[PDB]
């Protein structure tokens, strides 16, 4: 919107091309992560943790 | 809303099959005959002149 | 609506409208071709069937849907009945600022 | 008939009534078609000015502004031969128009017999038939209105109309002879004598350009209608006979996304196409030829109008090949084929393999019942993602307030510059040149003012209200 345009002009705030989607813990549940599993399709580069 | 142009004038099921068939009694003709006509089982003589 | 996972979800009215339009266009073509009476009569019957299935599906051979064996829901089904409307969504809403 | 509403059953009865024509009946009806088309062919040859357009567009084709195959698709008992025959056609026609004043009847017959060898791509048949039909329409409306003028007011018998108007159709003798009959409506005819006679003149103009008269134009065109209708009736009988073949082929493609009757209707259309294009000169049974169309039509219809989200026909063929290959690989390998194994067996790079695998999914119905619960469907879960969250609306309002206050904090003309350079409280924002036009001073100084105002907004304690909206 215009007004945000002006704010960016003044402060020079480079807009991030990425939205957040991270899987955060549900509200009001708290415990210890005991196990993690990672499934990559065949072809894709396994990450270090994988 | 949009609309569709029908090639053949089509009957409105509500005004035909509703238990008191209002097309039927408006024309004072029993339902069996009207069904017979719409499904192309018999003709009807509309103003057969002299 | 496109469901997460590349699949799509559609109301049955899309199917019913599509079928009506298909049979209508085919009847147009058949008329332009001057086909024998038997064929145009069959097509006119089919268009009757499609329309009356659209308005209130269930007062005929109950045109079931594609590969799902459940009879698809027509407009009359949307209005009438408990699950459909007046009862469900216009006297039975779901408020905000509420807890349990 | 037990009032069976099922449309399948009544269509089946109507079909069941027409009995199966035997082996030779088929050849008979095919001869019927040839004879009707031949009759109309002679009739079209017998009409004039058609050759005019033939010659004209063949000449057009010689100049190379068109194609040689747009008029003929091979003759029966090379462009050069056609060119010479069209030259002799021009010559014979013009000389017969000169010799019109008896012998010209024989000369037109010779023109027709020399033209007989040619055939004509359907589109031109359509053009000529529509031209003569529209001429007949026009003549028929004029004649019918004249005949109305006579009978509706005078109760005029009809042999007299025939003799007076029919026979000449060219001289004005009958118009004024009708008035000589002392009849009162004939005396009133002077009111529309102008129009009647001007339409007669138009009739003479069409006649002369065609180079004939009317009564025989009526005769020829009505014979054309007789021949064409006869042939059509024969074709009707044929197709009614072969509807059974249509159903037989149709029963194969069962519930594959198309209502049974849609299939049989598409098959009927394909059978019509086959019948109209069939050539018996081979000898082999029509059914063999018609099938190759019935299956074609059914497959095409399934290809296009089956899926909700339509997919091109070549893509459907690709998916079917996919399924086939998969089937074979499963039965050989035992386990299943992975996309790599398919990319082996098929030549695509496996990128298009996963593309094709994604494409095929049909949309799921939003009414499908959710697990073990018949009062909660799927539609009740999908949410509306477009809707802006109320938080964001409150934020936008607060920001509008803050920017209004900070703009008021600036000077008048600086504030107007900053408002117009952007769109605050206005439509599209004007560039430096247009804002200069608004001030009528158009140059870089104005960009200096915008930047200077911005610099002034850098100053702390004034911008903090806007610093807050960052996050």
């Amino acid at each position: 919107t215009p007004e945000e345009k002006l704010l960016r002009a003044i402060f020079g705030e480079k807009a991030s091309d990425v939205k957040d989607s991270s899987l955060r813990v549900p509200n009001g549940v708290s415990g210890t992560v005991i196990d993690v599993q990672v499934f990559t399709r065949d072809g894709v580069e396994k990450d270090k943790r994988a | 809303m949009g609309h569709i142009e029908l090639a053949s004038p089509t009957a409105h099921i509500w005004f035909l099959k509703s238990l008191p068939s209002r097309i039927g009694l408006l024309l004072d003709m029993p339902l069996r005959d009207i069904e017979r006509v719409l499904y192309f089982e018999s003709y009807v003589v509309i103003e057969g002149g002299m | 609506v496109p469901l997460d996972g590349g699949r799509f979800a559609t109301s049955d009215l899309n199917d019913l409208y599509r079928r009506v339009i298909n049979r209508n266009n085919r009847l147009k073509r058949l008329l332009d071709l001057a086909a024998p009476d038997i064929i145009v009569r069959n097509e006119k019957r089919m268009l009757q069937e499609a329309v009356d299935a659209l308005l209130d599906n269930g007062r005929r051979g109950r045109a079931i849907t594609g590969s799902n064996k459940r009879p698809l829901k027509s407009l009359a089904d949307m209005i009438k009945g408990k699950q459909g409307r007046f009862r469900q969504n216009l006297l039975g809403k779901r408020v905000d600022y509420s807890g349990r | 008939i037990g009032r069976t509403t099922d449309p399948v059953r009544m269509y089946m009865r109507e079909m069941g009534t027409v009995e199966l024509l035997t082996r030779e009946g088929e050849i008979d009806i095919a001869k019927r078609i040839e004879d009707g088309i031949n009759q109309v062919q002679c009739s079209v040859a017998e009409y004039p000015e058609a050759i005019t357009y033939l010659l004209e567009q063949y000449d057009r084709v010689e100049a190379e502004e068109a194609r040689l195959s747009d008029l003929i698709t091979g003759f029966v008992d090379d462009p050069e031969l056609a060119r010479e025959k069209f030259a002799e056609l021009r010559a014979q026609y013009v000389v017969t128009r000169d010799t019109i004043k008896a012998t010209a009847q024989e000369e037109i017959l010779k023109l027709s017999e020399v033209f007989k060898q040619f055939r004509l791509v359907p589109k031109q048949f359509d053009y000529l038939v529509n031209s003569m039909r529209v001429m007949m329409d026009r003549v028929r409306t004029q004649e019918r209105l004249i005949m109305k003028l006579c009978v509706e007011q005078c109760k005029m018998p009809k042999k007299n109309f025939i003799t007076l108007f029919t026979g000449n159709e060219t001289s004005d003798t009958w118009f004024n002879a009708a008035i000589a009959m002392n009849k009162p409506w004939s005396e009133k005819l002077h009111d529309v004598s102008e129009e009647v006679h001007r339409a007669l003149q138009k009739l003479q103009q069409i006649e002369e350009e065609t180079g004939l008269t009317i009564e025989q134009v009526k005769d020829i065109n009505r014979r054309m209608s007789i021949g064409e209708a006869k042939a059509r009736r024969a074709k009707k009988e044929m197709v009614e006979a072969n509807l059974r073949l249509v159903i037989s082929i149709a029963k194969k493609y069962t519930n594959r996304g198309l209502q049974f009757l849609d299939l049989i209707q598409e098959g009927n259309i394909g059978l019509m196409k086959a019948v109209d294009k069939f050539e018996y000169r081979r000898g082999y049974k029509f059914s063999t030829y018609a099938t190759w169309w019935i299956r074609q039509a059914i497959t095409r219809s399934i290809a296009d109008q089956a899926r909700t989200i339509r997919i091109p026909v070549h893509m459907i063929e690709t998916i079917n090949k996919l399924n086939r290959i998969s089937r074979q690989m499963l039965q050989e390998m035992g386990r299943e084929p992975t996309p790599e194994e398919l990319a082996e067996r098929m030549l695509m790079p496996e990128d298009k393999i996963r593309k094709v695998l994604k494409i095929a999914k049909e949309p799921i119905s939003m009414e499908t019942p959710i697990g073990d619960d018949e009062d909660s469907h799927l539609g009740d879960f999908i949410e509306d993602t477009t809707l802006e969250l109320p938080l964001d609306s409150a934020t936008t309002e607060s920001l509008r307030a803050a920017t209004h206050d900070v703009l008021a904090g600036l000077t008048a003309r600086e504030a107007k510059v900053l408002r117009m350079r952007f769109g605050i409280d206005m439509n599209t924002d004007y560039t430096l040149e247009e804002v200069g036009k608004q001030f009528d001073v158009t140059r870089e100084r104005i960009r200096q003012i915008e930047a200077k105002a911005l610099r002034k907004l850098r100053h702390p304690s004034r911008s903090e209200v806007l610093r807050s909206f960052l996050d």
